[PDB]
């Protein structure tokens, strides 16, 4: 549908705010977060610490002014026009049904039904320790999948940070794990719908056909570089120390 | 010039003259062998060249040679493969097979991993020469 930029300038302050507010587990950080949300990709450009109440003692029972976002976005306007509220962000890393509440609050403030946003502060995982949510219907709320931009003014000051294959292999169970268990899960914690959605996908495996015999045929090839890749090793550094050390070994002149 | 053919005799004829020759080198020990060797070989060439040819028109290289030996010449043949072929004297025929693929299987990147083994040869070497005038250079 509309799935969204992800600003890392939020992300990094979001901890923050959650370091700053010193949000623990039994809390979320709460805030604004910020973009221009028409587009069937939505960005997010900000996003704004909410100071807030949350209370799970009693569900519904937690505590968060707008009025903030009132002289926010003003400022956020007066900062820049493009704030346009796509939606907030809490800490998370999920969900507690009074979101939907909070969620509506800011339906009134949003073009669209506004956009969640889950935070792993915790970072555990994986690929993003983040969630966006939008509500839905029987409710409905769902994630659209989402990242990051450039920002490449992010991404410099980023290059400063970090400093082949195998990986590639390496999730390879992850999903299968949870996910026969998952049925496993349902099964026997309903013991949905959504599975068997999974389940014809299934088929899509054992489904190879000696349309192998390409990939061997294709690999072949592959290979002739072989003798060419270290060919010029094969030629190269060999006839080079003959040229360096019959000058040298003999040098030895005087 | 026998092993072109490897005519038993003609062969043999070659040992014949040549024997001390070969005894001089003791090459003797060897040819004895290739002899139908190559008998076989032709059996093989421009012969099985249809899925069969016959019990006798494959005998017939027998029946210039020898008959129903042939089943123990041809399964002599066929006993190590050499050849790839198959009768039926139930059939008499002598059913003579293929031979016929393509590359699908891994046979050429057993080369291409021969190849692939062979990478380290020159490449690996490099580096077993790489020292020399830079080490002793630094001397």
């Amino acid at each position: 549908h509309e799935k969204v930029t992800i600003a890392p300038l939020v992300l990094l302050s979001a901890l923050d705010h959650y370091e700053r507010t010193q949000t623990k587990e039994n809390k979320r950080c709460v805030g604004v977060i910020l973009g221009d949300a028409n587009s069937s990709t939505i960005r997010v450009t900000n996003s704004f610490a909410l100071p807030f109440e949350e209370d799970e003692k009693n569900s519904d029972v937690w505590f968060l002014d707008h009025n903030y976002i009132e002289n926010m976005n003003e400022m956020c306007k007066k900062i820049n026009a493009k704030e346009k509220l796509i939606g907030w962000y809490h800490s998370g890393p999920k969900l507690r049904a009074s979101d939907l509440k909070i969620n509506e609050l800011f339906k009134k403030y949003t073009q669209n039904n506004p956009l969640l946003l889950i935070v792993d502060v915790k970072q555990q995982g994986v690929g993003l320790p983040t969630d966006a949510y939008v509500a839905i219907e029987e409710k409905t709320f769902l994630h659209l999948p989402c990242t990051i931009e450039a920002e490449e003014a992010e991404e410099i000051g980023v290059e400063h940070l970090l400093r082949i294959r195998l990986t590639n292999q390496l999730k390879s169970l992850k999903g299968l794990q949870s996910k026969l268990k998952d049925v496993v899960e349902y099964l026997d914690k309903v013991i949905h719908t959504i599975l068997g959605k999974l389940q014809d996908v299934f088929n899509l495996n054992n489904l190879q056909k000696a349309l192998t015999v390409k990939t061997n045929d294709e690999l072949m090839v592959i290979y002739i570089s072989n003798l060419v890749r270290s060919i010029i090793a094969f030629d190269d550094l060999i006839e080079n120390k003959i040229q360096n050390k019959k000058i040298q070994e003999q040098r030895v002149k005087d | 010039k026998a092993v072109k053919l490897g005519d038993l005799k003609k062969f043999t004829s070659t040992i014949t003259k040549y024997k001390q020759l070969l005894l001089k080198d003791d090459t003797y020990q060897l040819c004895v062998r290739l002899r139908s060797n190559v008998i076989k070989t032709g059996i093989r060439i421009i012969s099985l060249t249809y899925k069969k040819i016959s019990l006798r028109d494959i005998c017939l290289k027998l029946n210039l040679d020898s008959e129903q030996t042939v089943e123990y010449m041809v399964s002599r043949a066929i006993r190590d493969g050499v050849i790839e072929a198959k009768i039926n004297h139930e059939d008499g025929f002598i059913e003579t097979t293929e031979l016929l693929n393509i590359y699908d299987s891994e046979d050429p990147q057993q080369v291409f991993d021969e190849r692939i083994k062979f990478a380290n040869q020159l490449h690996d070497e490099y580096l077993v020469s790489m020292r020399y005038p830079e080490d002793k250079k630094t001397q």
